[PDB]
């Protein structure tokens, strides 16, 4: 929101980063998490 | 948000009134001030959705 | 059925010096195991009852070690009437031996 | 046998409603304790729980007995039947023996008449904790014991040269808490009835904030951080901003009230109350600062436009300085 | 719903395996977690069709309560 | 589960087994209220302690637990990921919708 109305493109550019790089941490997360605590 | 919050606060207070009294299976003079009540909440709502 | 493998299956010591002898246990017994000694010709003798606990009768110089599933016998001072051969047994389920070591001297 | 005529003999003639030096000298008693746990520290009741194992010993010279054995070894059957000291304790809300299986009590006489008895107690004692400095206190509260009906002139305590045995200290049912040390005591208090000799034992407790931490003191400055985080949005997005400012005043709120209910209802302040009113007041002052701001854009925007400039770096500081202030002058006491 | 299970939760004993009346409130958060979800994505493609957004918030008129009640009927034919 | 004498030391009375020390502590089969653990089997040990009045026989029974994760994965994780994927549905809104993402 604050790179907008000034560089849109980056604005742009790190929402679509952050659109996908999201779930994949939070899965990969999750599996490094459920696998250490399950073989535990 | 006027109507979903009013809506909330009447679902905290339907909760939170049940409490008082043991768990009877049949319906008392506060359960039915709080259905109606709850149906005028949700009536102004549906009138908003309508308008 | 708790096996007990007893290692070495066959030692040789001379007289005076230190010596351990080992057995391991396949599942948990507490500390039920035994170690008896038996010379050739005669019945066996109970050594060491339970982990680490010397029967009447027994020098100074015989002690055992005991754990989960490790379990020691260590003699000390050995004189020339420690030829025999020593089992171990547990006793935590339905009895079971180890094969035993025979000590010679050489 | 030869131990029942012995123990037939010494109770023939014997009168347990009279202690030993009836009217000669006082009685000296040796005691021990043996700390098996001190169990949850909970400040809500001013209590904590401990159990021991409590060891008196004295000399009657009516369980004299001449014969070829040094010692009656004997359960708590005769226990009722010889002079027991009356010792109680006087800072304890409740106390209880142990029952099961049978009556957890010892007795041993020996060849000279001394007497030895051993029991289980679990006692929830009281001690009043001064709670300020909280989460970061260090306590130091008593486990005190004396004769109830016996003055100074009658029974007299004294410790041992080895006392007070603690444990393991790593089964013990302190969580919050750990144990650092103790002390003994021994003094003579007036009384109503007379003077009486009372033996006090000091443990002393250091709260680690491990849980408070995580619960409160990590949640409310990542509340304030999300109090921050407004700053950095468009200021022309005004429901957003009001929004985000009221909906972290109502988490400061209600996070403020579920912290509070783990510590007593002491009228002070302690070190905890003062740091979440200082969260709220910084959400307060962020939420008071957009709305001036709003005032200002429509008054005059000569004044708003590098006041939220300035905001940005002048609320960290101050949260920082704060900090640094309140940790250093709350771990120095 | 997360208030109304909240309330519910506590009163419960810690039991591992799911109840008919969690199953219930897992139905409905469902169905509201996927009415915010339509939403979501009638939102992402309304600057570039609104045809398509328009016909899947007419589509969504008609059949979330049809879904629903046919939830309701399973559910309370099922555990009756 | 820690059992033993009180008042009478080793030299005086020492307890044992009656059975086989695998099959001595028996748990039934209908027998278990628990609700949050599971019962995985028993372990029996026998000891000695050293106390300041002499050594005292201990006979020490062993019951492992296992906990059971359905109550939890229900009540914090499954809600702790939906919360995160709510988080994470944001990212989809237009950035014109200002008070939205907020
Ligand atoms: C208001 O009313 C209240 C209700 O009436 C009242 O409370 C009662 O107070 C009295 C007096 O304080 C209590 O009486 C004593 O209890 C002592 C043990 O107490 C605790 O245990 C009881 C239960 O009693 C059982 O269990 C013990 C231990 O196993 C047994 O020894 C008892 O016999 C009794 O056993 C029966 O029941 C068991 C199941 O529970 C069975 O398994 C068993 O087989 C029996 O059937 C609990 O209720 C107590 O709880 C209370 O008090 C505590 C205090 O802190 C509270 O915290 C707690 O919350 C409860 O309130 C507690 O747990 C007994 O030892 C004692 O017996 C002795 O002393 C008297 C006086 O000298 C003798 O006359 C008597 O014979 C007993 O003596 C012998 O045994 C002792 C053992 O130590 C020997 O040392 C002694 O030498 C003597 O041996 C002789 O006899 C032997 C045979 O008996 C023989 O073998 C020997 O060789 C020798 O000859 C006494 O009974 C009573 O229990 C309370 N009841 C309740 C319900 O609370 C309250 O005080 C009133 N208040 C006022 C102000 O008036
Ligand atoms: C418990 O009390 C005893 C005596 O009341 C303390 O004992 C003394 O220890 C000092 C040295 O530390 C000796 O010089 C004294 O002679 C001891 N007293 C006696 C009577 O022998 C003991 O230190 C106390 N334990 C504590 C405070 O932990
Ligand atoms: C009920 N409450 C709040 O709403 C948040 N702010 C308050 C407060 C805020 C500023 C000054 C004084 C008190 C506070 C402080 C505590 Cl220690 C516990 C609950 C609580
Ligand atoms: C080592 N030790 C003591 O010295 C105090 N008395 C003993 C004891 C006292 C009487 C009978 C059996 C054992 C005891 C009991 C426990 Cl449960 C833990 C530690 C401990
Ligand atoms: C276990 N569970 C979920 O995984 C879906 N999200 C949760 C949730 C999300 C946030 C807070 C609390 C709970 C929720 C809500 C209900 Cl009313 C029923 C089941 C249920």
């Amino acid at each position: 929101n604050y790179f907008t109305k000034s560089q849109p493109a980056r604005a742009a550019k790190i929402d679509r980063l952050s659109r996908i790089a999201f779930p994949l941490l939070f899965g990969i997360f999750n599996l490094v998490y459920w696998a250490t605590y399950l073989n535990r | 948000v006027f109507g979903v919050t009013t809506v909330l606060t009447m679902t905290t207070l339907s909760i939170s009134a049940r409490n008082s009294l043991p768990k009877v299976a049949y319906a008392t003079a506060m359960d039915w001030f709080i259905a109606v009540c709850y149906a005028f909440v949700f009536s102004a709502l549906i009138e908003f959705a309508t308008v | 059925n708790i096996v007990m493998t007893q290692s070495p299956k066959s030692m040789s010591m001379s007289v005076g010096e230190r010596v351990t002898l080992s057995c391991k246990a396949s599942e948990y017994v507490g500390t039920y195991v035994s170690w008896y000694q038996q010379k050739p010709e005669q019945s066996p003798k109970l050594l060491i009852y339970g982990a680490s606990n010397r029967y009447t009768g027994v020098p100074d110089r015989f002690t055992g070690s005991g754990s989960a599933t490790d379990f020691t016998l260590t003699i000390g001072s050995v004189q020339a009437e420690d030829l025999a051969d020593y089992h171990c047994g547990q006793s935590y389920s339905y009895p079971t031996f180890g094969a035993g070591t025979k000590l010679e001297l050489k | 046998g030869d131990v029942t005529v012995i123990l037939n003999n010494l109770l023939e003639g014997y009168d347990n409603k009279l202690r030993p030096d009836i009217g000669v000298k006082p009685t000296l008693i040796h005691t021990d304790m043996y700390v098996n746990s001190i169990g949850p520290v909970n400040a809500i009741n001013m209590e904590y729980t401990i159990d021991i194992f409590f060891a008196q010993t004295w000399y009657d010279r009516r369980l004299k007995f001449n014969s070829t054995i040094k010692v009656l070894r004997l359960n708590s059957n005769m226990v009722g039947k010889i002079w027991i000291p009356d010792t109680f304790f006087r800072n304890s809300k409740k106390a209880d023996a142990h029952w099961i299986t049978t009556p957890n009590r010892m007795l041993r006489i020996w060849n000279d008449g001394r007497v030895l008895y051993t029991l289980r107690l679990t006692i929830d004692a009281e001690c009043q904790l001064q709670l300020h400095n909280f989460p970061m206190d260090e306590h130091s509260c008593p486990l005190e014991f004396s004769s109830y009906g016996y003055p100074r002139e009658e029974i007299v305590y004294q410790w041992k040269r080895s006392s007070v045995e603690v444990g393991d200290t790593r089964s013990w049912r302190l969580y919050q808490f750990s144990f650092v040390g103790l002390r003994n005591t021994t003094e003579v208090v007036k009384t109503t009835s007379g003077d009486y000799v009372v033996m006090s034992v000091y443990f002393d407790l250091s709260r680690r904030m491990g849980y408070f931490t995580i619960q409160t003191y990590i949640p409310c400055t990542l509340i304030v951080v999300l109090s921050w985080v407004s700053f950095w949005i468009n200021k022309d997005a005004v429901p957003a901003r009001t929004s985000l400012g009221i909906t972290t005043v109502l988490t400061m709120t209600t996070l403020s009230t579920i912290a509070r209910k783990s510590l007593p209802k002491v009228s002070y302040v302690t070190a905890m109350d003062l740091f979440v009113s200082v969260c709220f007041i910084f959400v307060f002052s962020a939420l008071v600062e957009y709305g001036t701001l709003h005032y200002f854009v429509s008054s005059q925007p000569a004044r708003a436009a590098k006041m939220d400039s300035y905001a940005r770096i002048f609320f960290p500081t101050a949260f920082c300085l704060f900090n640094l202030v309140y940790w250093v002058s709350y771990l120095y006491l | 719903m997360t208030t109304i299970n909240t309330h519910l939760r506590e009163t419960l004993p810690k039991i591992p395996y799911v109840k008919a009346i969690d199953m219930y409130l897992m139905g409905c958060f469902v169905f509201v977690f996927m009415a915010l979800l339509e939403y979501a994505l009638v939102n992402y493609i309304f600057f570039s069709q609104p045809a398509r957004a328009a016909a899947i918030d007419r589509w969504s008129r008609i059949f979330f309560p049809v879904v629903f009640s046919f939830f309701n009927i399973v559910y309370w034919l099922y555990y009756v | 589960l820690k059992f033993g004498s009180y008042a009478y030391t080793r030299a005086e009375v020492v307890y044992e087994w009656t059975r086989e020390p695998a099959r001595s502590v028996v748990v039934a089969e209908d027998g278990s209220r628990l609700n949050q653990y599971d019962l995985l089997g028993q372990t029996v040990d026998s000891g000695i302690v050293q106390s300041s009045t002499g050594e005292y026989v201990v006979m020490t029974t062993h019951f492992h637990l296992k906990r059971k994760i359905g109550y939890f994965v229900i009540q914090t994780y499954l809600p702790c990921i939906m919360t995160v994927i709510l988080s994470q549905v944001s990212f989809w809104l237009n950035r014109e919708s200002v008070p939205a993402r907020t």
